[PDB]
């Protein structure tokens, strides 16, 4: 895609997000600082922020 | 917009559950729910 | 008496939801983009989005 | 004839059958000092934990090849409690003494480690249904 | 006999669908259209839409 | 088109019910629906 090859210690984490992600329909500019949570959801109810 | 890249039409619940049939028993020939024949066979050890 | 009950019961499942602790941002490159937003929409997005 | 329950504790009887442990090496011979109305107290007994005979019972013999039996209630030091009373026991007669299970799995294994036998259900499952309403 | 049966049985609910009284028609103006229209599609609208 | 302004994924119902627990009572303590614990407390007298 449009990355290049770089090291990588050990540890580092690997994240499959083809598929696998949430994303905002909102378009932003760039240079825009956002600030964001993510909010579990169980049968229970959802977290509290 | 489109056609979200994927949807969450339904979720698959997996459970792990231990159960007694009672006292000592010989053999287990078949297992039925909802009148469908899940798994019809005979075992008559220990095993999987 | 010499018997005691034991304490099982229940065993109510711990739901409690929890706050996510593994977690990450990123920026969708226009791979995505291209392979979920139709062409007539895309061509006329701006370099900045 | 039910004889069956999914209970947590052992339900079944120190010694039967069923728990396949042998109270041979747990037998205590030993002469009464003191015989009450309720209450047969013996010193040798004292150097035991609280409730290490509780659940057992005394069996002494009468006459040729044949015993007559007794319970405890309870062990308290060196006093033991007999069900029924001690009527009927010797002041000086030698009497055998056998130790009592509780029943818990705890119990079975640290005393007895007679787990593999153990016939109660701890943990496996108290109320889950596989048909119920809210599995959560 | 002295003692009479009062009515209250299932009282069944009433539905009965009764029609709207309450109501009113109108034209969307540009703001819904440029909230719920993609660029790519509106700006190839006319204006006469 | 696109995506709707809005969309009735779901209905919240509500329904007011009068019932009796019996004769005369103390106190209640919790009320408890599908093995989850909707509310525990205590009231003694006639209250919201």
């Amino acid at each position: 895609a449009d990355t290049v090859p770089a090291k990588h210690l050990a540890g580092a984490r690997v994240w499959f997000y083809d598929t696998f992600e949430a994303v905002d329909e909102t378009v932003y500019s760039q240079g825009v600082t956002l600030q964001a949570r993510l909010l579990t959801n169980t049968s229970e109810g959802q977290l509290a922020p | 917009g489109a056609k979200p890249k994927a949807q969450t039409v339904g979720w698959r619940y997996y459970f792990d559950i231990h159960f007694a049939l009672g006292k000592k028993v010989d053999e287990v020939c078949a297992i039925r729910a909802s009148g469908k024949t899940a798994w019809k066979g005979s075992i008559t050890s220990n095993g999987q | 008496t010499g018997v005691a009950p034991p304490p099982p019961g229940w065993t109510p499942p711990d739901r409690t939801p929890r706050a996510i602790t593994v977690r990450r941002l990123i920026e969708a490159p226009y791979r995505e983009l291209a392979g979920v937003i139709d062409p007539a929409n895309l061509q006329l997005l701006d370099v900045s989005a | 004839g039910l004889t069956d329950t999914y209970c947590r504790t052992c339900t079944a009887i120190v010694g039967d059958h069923r728990c396949k442990v042998n109270l041979v090496p747990y037998r205590v011979t030993l002469t009464p000092q003191s015989v009450s109305a309720w209450v047969i107290s013996s010193g040798v007994v004292a150097g035991y934990a609280d409730g290490w005979f509780t659940g057992g019972y005394v069996e002494w013999q009468v006459d040729g090849d044949n015993y007559d039996r007794r319970f405890i209630e309870q062990h308290a030091g060196a006093d033991l409690h007999i069900l029924g009373g001690t009527e009927g026991i010797p002041a000086g007669g030698q009497l055998r003494v056998y130790p009592g299970c509780d029943g818990l799995a705890q119990t079975c294994d640290d005393k007895f480690s007679n787990l593999p036998n153990f016939r109660g259900f701890n943990a496996m499952q108290g109320k889950s249904p596989f048909d119920g309403d809210q599995v959560w």
